[PDB]
Order: C-alpha cells, then structure tokens, then sequence
RNA sequence: GUUUGACCUCAAAUCAGGUAGGAGUACCCGCUGAACUUAAGCAUAUCAAUAAGCGGAGGAAAAGAAACCAACCGGGAUUGCCUUAGUAACGGCGAGUGAAGCGGCAAAAGCUCAAAUUUGAAAUCUGGUACCUUCGGUGCCCGAGUUGUAAUUUGGAGAGGG
RNA sequence: GUUCUUUGUAAAGUGCCUUCGAAGAGUCGAGUUGUUUGGGAAUGCAGCUCUAAGUGGGUGGUUCCAUCUAAAGCUAA
RNA sequence: CACGGACCAAGGAGUCUAACGUCUAUGCGAGUGUUUGGGUGUAAAACCCAUACGCGUAAUGAAAGUGAACGUAGGUUGGGG
RNA sequence: AUGGUGAAAACCAUCUAGUAGCUGGUUCCUGCCGAAGUUUCCCUCAGGAUAGCAG
C-alpha cells in the first residue's frame, strides 16, 4: 500500500457535502439525541449493536461529535 | 464529474433524500408489470461501473422478485426467458419492499450492428455467452458458486463437480505406480 | 480395459539382457543352434566395410 | 451406434478425409533462408543444431556457421507536409533565427509551440531547402 | 476408472505441436527467456529454479524497456519483487548475454 | 395564445431489418436431489456436494491476470499430469473420510472498463439512400446521443507542459 | 518478391526537469435460520435484520511486520 | 429319508484390479527406482536422460534436548570350518 | 426410491449385477504326504481369540 489512500481535498469535500444534504438516518437521528441526553457511553453501546463491530462504532460516534459541535457553534 | 457525487449519494440509502425516492418509486414500479423495460437506468453511476454505455443496443429491464435459491440470479433468469435475443451482462439493486425486491438488469443485443463492430463489447456476440445467467456466469452467479481466490474456496474453485470426479475416480498408468 | 498390459522392468536388468544378446551373436555355434544358415560365412562376428 | 449405422447403409457416401501424413511432415513457412536450409528428414531440435540457432532457451528436461552468416547479411541493409513547409517559410522570412520572437509572435505562430518545437522543424526544413 | 493408454499417443501429439510451433515461429526458440529465481520455504531455498518473468527493474537495468522486452521474447512479470541482491545480479547478466546473442530482423 | 409549439410517456402497423424456441447430449456449466446398501436399531457419519429430473452452452466448456500463496539467500494468471500422501486434519478416532502450499513437468499471453472536461467547436455510432473495387468503402440525408458517444488513462501507474 | 500510393504543423516511443494526480456500497462486515464439507478459526453459499471506511481496506505471521487491492469485464494453449 | 437326473449337442462357474504382506528368482547394493515427462525412433515398440521425488542409509525422549571406542567396537565360555 | 404409462388399486423403465446369519452346482490325469473330531477365557449363542493334530 504505497498508494494507500491520501486525503484528496475533493473527496473530503464531497463526503461532508453529502453528509449534510442527505440529512440523518433514523438510528443516527436517535443517536445524536442519545449523545446530548444519555452521554457518549450509551451512544457507543447502541451504535455497536446497530453496526457490526465496535471499531466501526468508535469512528461513527466520533463523526457525530464533529457534526454536532460544528453545527451549533459555526 | 457527477458520478463521484452520485456514488457518495447512493451510500446514504436510509437518509431523508433517498428514503423519499424509494417510497415513490416502490409504488410506481408496482403499478407497472413484473418484467418491463425502463428507458434509462435509475442509478446511472452503478449502470456504468457494471458496463453500460448509453448507446443503441443496450437495454435496461426492471424486474420484480418475491422475498424469502438467490434472488439476483432469479431476477436475471426471468428476463433471460422473456428477452431471449438479448444477453444478460450484469444486474444491480435499485429498490426494495417488505414483500418484493427490484433489480435493474442490464442487457446487450448481440444482433445489433452497433455491438458487432466495437471491440470492447463484441465478445458478447460469441455463442459461448448464450444465457450467462442460466450457468451462473454473471456477477451474482459467480458469487453463489463460491469462485474466488483463497484458503476459503479450496473445495469449490475450478468446478465443485470437477474436483469431486477428480478425487473419486481411480487413475492408472501403463506402467503401474 | 484396465488389465496390466505393459510390464515395468529394471533399466539395468534390461541393459544386461541386450549385452548378453550381443555376446551370443559372436559365438557361431549359438547362431547355428538358433537357426541361421551360417556355414558358408567367412568369420564371426561378421564385420563388413563401411561402404555397405 | 444409431446414426453411424445409417451412414454405412446409405448411397450418399462418407466425407472421406485422408490427412494423417500432413500431421507429421509440416513445411516451414515464415523464413525463406530457413525454407532452403531445413532437412525434413531431421526433427525440429536436430534442424536447429544443424543451423546454429538455439531451439530452447531453458535447461531442457531429459538428455541429448554456414546459415547464420546469411542472416547477418540481411541485417546489414519521413518528410514534412505542404502546409507545414509553407508555414515555416513564413516564419523564417519574417524573423530569421529569433526563436524567442518567433514563439511570442501571434499572427504566424498560432498554435503556441515552444522554442524547441519550432527550431527542430526549421532544422528539417533547412535540410530539404536552404 | 481412467487408464492412460495414450501416454505414447500424447507424447507424439505434444511433439507434433512443438513441430508446428517451430514451423510457424520459424527462427524463434519456441519459448520465452525466463528468469532465474530462488525457491520459497526452508526446505527448498538451496534450489535455484526458472522463474515466471523478470521485473521492470531487471529489464530497466539490462538496457531495454518493458513493452519492447516482450516483443523480443522476454517474459516480464510485474508482481514479482527484487528483494535479493544475488538473484538481481544473475538475471541482469542473463539478459545482457541474451541481448548479445539475439539478432532482431528489420521490418522492411 | 379558449390557438399553437416543444418534449417525456403510452401506442400502433400483414411496414423495414433482425433474432429466440426444437433436435442432439459423451464431455462441460448451472439448478434440483432419493433409496437399497455401511457402523447393531438408524437423526448425523454413510450410499451422495451420486442416479433420475430441470435449465444452458461449445469444439471443448469452465477457469484466469491476485483484495493469491507464504514465513523463506521468497514465490508470482489459470488449467492438467507426477509428487507432496493415504501426510495434516476430521470421524460414538470406529465403516473411515481426505486436502493444500512448496518441488518436477505439460503449456504459456496478456489486457479492456468505471474512474478528474474534446469543451478552441460529439472528434462517435445506427439506418435509409445514391454509387463503388461489396464479409465492405464513400457522398448525401435521417436518427441515436450531452441523463455522454469518440480520442487520451487502468496502479506495471498515469496525465499536463518544457 | 512485384508494384500502385504514401501527409497531417499526423501518430507514438524513449531519458531528464517541472506541476498535478480521482481506482467500483444495500457491498464489505455483523447476528441468525438452512444448505455445503472429512474442513477443527461455521469453510462456502443463500435467506432475513442492521449495515461501513479513505495517510483506506482485505488476508496472515509473534507488540510490530509481511502480503495483496474486492464489491466490473475479456482471453487462446 | 429328501433334493437333482427323459435323452443328445453346444454354452456354462475362484476371474480381473487396487490396497497390504509371504516366500522364491533376477538386477544392483548404502543405496536403489528410465517409461510424470523431455530427446530420439525403421514409430503406441525399442533406445537415451535432466531436475526432483519415493523408500532405505544413525539412535535415545512427554513439552524443552543429547548422541553412541575403557575396546583386536570386549572379557570369558561354547561354537560350522 | 427416482421418473413415467394406464385406470369403475395397477404396470413399464432405471437406481440395481440392491442386499443372503443360505440353496443348488462348480470342468483334466498320475504320484507322494495326510489329519482333526478338540484344551482354556474372550462370555457362549454368531463370528472368532488360542492350543492340539498335518506341513
């Protein structure tokens, strides 16, 4: 993997653009509310059950943290 | 161009935009026949990355199948019987219901002179590709036949009947071993 | 069909046999016993010039 | 057999094909020097050693220059278009050999080619002409 | 129960196949110039065998290009790597000797 | 403009050009799938990823240019043979079942898309028609095609220029 | 071998220097019901539920390292 | 007891193969085995052979190891010759 | 059992040369040697595991 998969400004732009325009899926709609009320602990539990592995649920909850923080402030 | 944006838009399937498109189209495709021709592919980015050129000779049949043998291969087999002159190239998922699943199987006319010419697609005209779906030589057929590379696919790599006949029939030489 | 038609032989034993068979060609009495009307031939083993 | 029984019985005949001699004695086809120097009584590998040329580049499994000079004998033995030439005539008569001026020119050098492109084509032009 | 009665038959088949390939590919040596490779696994590493194809690196170091290498009858592999130094040296010498031997006919 | 005109969709025809069925079936590719019989009665092991049935191909088919094997001073598409080997491994360890990498050989051949703009000019193709040197070429007209047909690229990189 | 025509600021190749440089999702995976095997790390497949990532992802070797790039296709012997 | 036999001709039943041994013969011998193959051939014969592999050649153990001369490879007693 | 044909419970074709704790039969001559009718546990009932007699 010399050609591993560099950042690519265009791909980052498209992914984040679609991330907002699509909205939020029903489990994620539940999940973002579950962060604000029940904390990040129980959020990771529901996300691990919903998705396959925990390694997926980490990056997923981390993405939700980035979405919430950037929305309200800026 | 747009195919990167569509590629990423088709990822978020249960998202608000694509969720709405599903519930309209699922109603619309139930109004029409079981097997019928769509004029253009609904997910054109997927059509391309499965080998569809928007030129004369390519046909996009939409097909409906029951839920609960594989459904993708059954979808291809149903259009194979109806559109017998055509050759099945590939198929893909578009929409699903609680009771039915929909696929937009792409076809090529080997008889049409626009395909008999260009060398990128004239391979399908060769009689060795008559009913690719009826022999599991499509994407989904090769998937269900367990044909890949690895330790996982040892007992079913080059024909599961071929490896059985090889292992369970005695072989003898002129000068015995 | 799968009867044992061909016979595997030791390569050395096979070579021994041909050497014995060659050795017996230069005996003259052994040739006469085998058949071969070799009464009126000049000598054994009979060697003719290369121009043959 | 069912079908073979009819074909022996019929007055149509059989499509008799005698093609077993031709499967062994194959004529060489791709080189005339070889076509003259190839003993068909010999095999493939024996013919190669007779010529000199190698028949196999790997170490072969199992066990085992009159012509080659004639191959070395046969080893011993592009212009510009009308518009291109006439266009180069226009450039040479206008500037001379000022390639910097020639590529910063707009009217005669329309396709904005580099110094190296124009001078190379002028060198070819100066060979066919003055 | 299969029996190989055709052992003698198929050798004559294979020989005549080589004879046709000799007749059609007249001056050329039937097979491509294969590399020299060190075998895998502790058991066989002492053995040095014929590899599949060279590399872009071995071809580039020899003094010719990859696409041109195939037209002169050098088998080129692209997934094989040059980890060992001694193998690399042996293959480069093999190509350079081969290039001194070859006589590539003109297209006129 | 209470006309009319673009498209999209649904139609139509004893129109023009096509094509699919059926037979054969040894081999191949899929789908479906018993029982007599073996270990003690039979749910697995076992007959058997069989026979019959069904669908589909060809002169072969299938497979195939790695999301591979390895643990080495690394191999390098696939297929077949020899061997690995009756080994690893599994099996009320029992009827027994049964590989694979390496090695020797047979034969060897690699490539095409989708991917970021031709944007100083859809550079492409179908069909009709008129001729010509007719498994086709050319002119003209028509349609397809920007919801993308050509050229350039496929990680072995590649492209832009100099 | 014998000729008739080759064109257009046409088509590539090679080395150096400079500026960029996108690779497949209802798929991978996850649980379960069956089928497949002699398969011990449910192997392979299907059905059903949920369903990703891009200094990524898949597979293996004792804390790293090696190895390829799926979810598209063609191809003789 | 019983089962078989009206008579005659012809047909008619321990075979072939694989796996594993027994003994004998032959070849060579710490080695041995050409015949998957390649070369060659008067052509399914015969004749040659590369690299490997099979089995044997040096043992004592259970995870980890070690390694066979105090020696006319022994001292005695017998023991074909 | 599979697949088929007939019909106010059947037959045909393959699997299937199915499986036998058995019945009947087993094909030339001569010479030479020549029994056993049973020991002990595996339990025996079945098949054997062994000793004995003949080489």
């Amino acid at each position: 993997s010399y050609k591993k998969g560099a950042a690519s400004n265009r791909t980052k732009f498209v992914r984040s653009l679609v991330r907002e325009i699509a909205g939020l899926s029903p489990y994620e709609r539940r999940l973002i509310d579950l962060i604000r009320n029940s904390g990040e602990k129980r959020a990771r539990k529901v996300a691990k059950k919903r998705l396959g592995s925990f390694t997926r649920a980490k990056a997923k909850v981390e993405e939700m943290n980035n979405i919430i923080a950037a929305s309200r402030r800026h | 161009g747009a195919y990167k944006y569509l590629e990423e838009l088709q990822r978020k399937k249960q998202s608000d935009v694509l969720r709405f498109l599903q519930r309209v189209r699922v109603w619309e495709y139930r109004q029409k026949n079981v097997i019928h021709r769509a004029a253009r592919p609904t997910r054109p980015d997927k059509a391309r990355r499965l080998g569809y050129k928007a030129k004369q000779g390519f046909v996009i049949y939409r097909v409906r199948v029951r839920r609960g043998r594989s459904l993708r291969a059954t979808a291809e087999e149903r259009v194979g019987r109806r559109a017998a002159n055509l050759r099945v190239l590939n198929s893909y998922w578009v929409n699903q219901d609680s009771t039915y699943k929909y696929f937009e199987v792409i076809l090529v006319d080997p008889q049409h002179k626009a395909i008999r010419r260009d060398a990128r697609y004239n391979w399908i005209c060769d009689p060795v590709h008559k009913h690719r779906e009826a022999r599991g030589l499509t994407a989904t057929g090769k998937k269900s036949r367990g044909i890949n590379k690895g330790h996982k696919f040892n007992n079913t790599k080059a024909g599961r009947r071929k490896t059985w006949k090889r292992q369970n029939t005695l072989s003898l030489w002129r000068y015995r071993k | 069909t799968w009867r044992k038609w061909n016979v595997k032989v030791n390569h050395n034993e096979k070579r021994y046999a041909t050497a014995s068979a060659i050795a017996a060609t230069a005996v003259a009495s052994l040739v006469l016993a085998r058949g071969h009307r070799v009464e009126k031939i000049p000598e054994i083993p009979l060697v003719v010039s290369t121009d043959l | 057999s069912v079908r073979k029984r009819k074909m022996n019985r019929s007055s149509v005949g059989k499509a008799t094909r005698r093609n077993k001699d031709k499967q062994r004695k194959i004529n060489i086809q791709s080189n005339p020097i070889i076509a003259a120097n190839w003993d068909y009584s010999l095999t493939m590998a024996q013919n190669y050693k007779k010529l000199g040329l190698r028949a196999k580049l790997q170490t072969p499994a199992g066990g085992k220059e009159t012509e080659v000079v004639k191959k070395l004998e046969e080893l011993a033995s592009r212009s510009q278009s009308e518009r291109e030439e006439e266009w180069l005539e226009k450039l040479y008569k206008k500037h001379g050999d000022d390639y910097k001026k020639m590529f910063f020119d707009k009217k005669l050098n329309i396709y904005q080619q580099s110094e190296g492109d124009l001078k190379r084509r002028l060198l070819r032009w100066k060979k066919r002409n003055g | 129960v299969k029996v190989h009665f055709d052992q003698a038959g198929k050798k004559v088949s294979r020989r005549n196949a080589r004879a046709t390939r000799a007749a059609k590919i007249a001056p050329r040596p039937l097979d491509l110039l294969r590399p020299v490779v060190r075998a895998p696994t502790v058991k066989y590493n002492r053995k040095v065998r014929a590899g599949r194809g060279f590399t872009l690196a071995e071809v580039k170091a020899a003094g010719l290009t990859a696409a041109y290498a195939r037209t002169i009858g050098i088998a080129v592999d692209h997934r094989r790597q040059n980890r060992n130094q001694e193998i690399f040296d042996a293959n480069v010498q093999r190509l350079k000797e081969y290039q001194s031997k070859i006589i590539v006919f003109p297209r006129n």
